């Protein structure tokens, strides 16, 4: 649910 | 000129530092509307939001929020709408945005399936005879033709407002082999794709801003727009070698957080502008 890592 | 500046950065290996500097200096603006609880399910990622001041507003009394930003480069005289890969519930919004903003082209830089995960909804019809109807926004979308090449596809779409029965041709430029947080196959592959987008007239000011997206719509999208703007400026200016890529990127990040997501993408944008300059002279 997050773009980064 | 820039090639010399490019030679230097590569030798030191400071790309990660040059990039980390741009990140430190990048603008930070409130994202109140994107973070409203009623909009959680309109955002693909919690760490990627449009700034309140540059966000696109849907012309809908219900809820005007879409995860999309207007990027207005006033010196280069070109605007872009950067947005996320539409969600299954936001495909209607995406095409409403395309209609309301009078966009003529859509540039997609991701794939609908990446690493077994769905990075994006199937927001355009795959077969001429299976058109898409969006009930909520009263829009119909038909695949007219497609031209498939080894690393990109160009599709021709018809967008119709069911209320007015106006129809518009939308061009869909789909770079199909650009991986998340990676780079295109080569500068030449990127430049050929960009030049096809340019030649179609979709970046012309006679239309609304082109829509550019990936999965989040910041990394690959920023690489595409940064290179397109820098090349525009080198044609306009009486001193082409003057253009400073980091200044242009920081100007773009006043409108959307996170544009260009890795040091290698930043490096690749320089390469594309240097290599792309030979065609403009």
């Amino acid at each position: 649910k997050e773009y980064y890592k | 000129e820039m090639e010399k500046e490019f030679e230097q950065i590569d030798k030191s290996g400071s790309w990660a530092a040059i990039y980390q500097d741009i990140r430190h200096e990048a603008s930070d603006f409130p994202c109140r509307v994107a973070k409203l609880p009623k909009n959680k399910n309109r955002n693909r990622y919690r760490d990627v939001s449009p700034f309140d001041h540059s966000r696109i507003k849907l012309h809908q009394e219900d809820n005007d929020y879409i995860n999309a930003s207007l990027i207005k480069m006033e010196e280069a005289q070109r605007s872009y709408i950067l947005t996320q890969g539409p969600l299954p519930n936001t495909c209607g919004h995406f095409w409403e945005m395309v209609w309301e903003q009078k966009s003529r082209g859509v540039v997609m830089l991701n794939r609908v399936m990446e690493k077994g995960s769905l990075k994006c909804a199937q927001y355009w019809p795959q077969k001429e005879e299976k058109e898409m109807i969006f009930e909520d926004t009263n829009l119909k979308l038909t695949l007219i033709s497609e031209d498939i090449k080894s690393y990109y596809t160009v599709r021709q779409l018809e967008l119709e407002n069911l209320t007015t029965q106006e129809t518009r041709e939308i061009l869909h430029f789909h770079y199909t082999t650009w991986p998340a947080f990676g780079v295109p196959e080569s500068p030449a592959s990127f430049l050929n794709f960009l030049f096809k987008v340019r030649e179609s007239g979709s970046l012309s000011p006679e239309h609304g801003p082109v829509v550019v997206h990936a999965s989040a719509g910041i990394g690959r999208s920023g690489t595409f727009c940064l290179a397109d703007t820098c090349l525009l400026l080198m044609d306009k200016r009486k001193d082409p070698s003057s253009v400073d890529i980091k200044k242009v990127l920081l100007e773009m990040r006043k409108f959307r957080m996170g544009l260009i997501a890795t040091a290698d993408q930043l490096r690749f944008s320089y390469l594309a502008v240097i290599e792309g300059a030979k065609f403009i002279m």
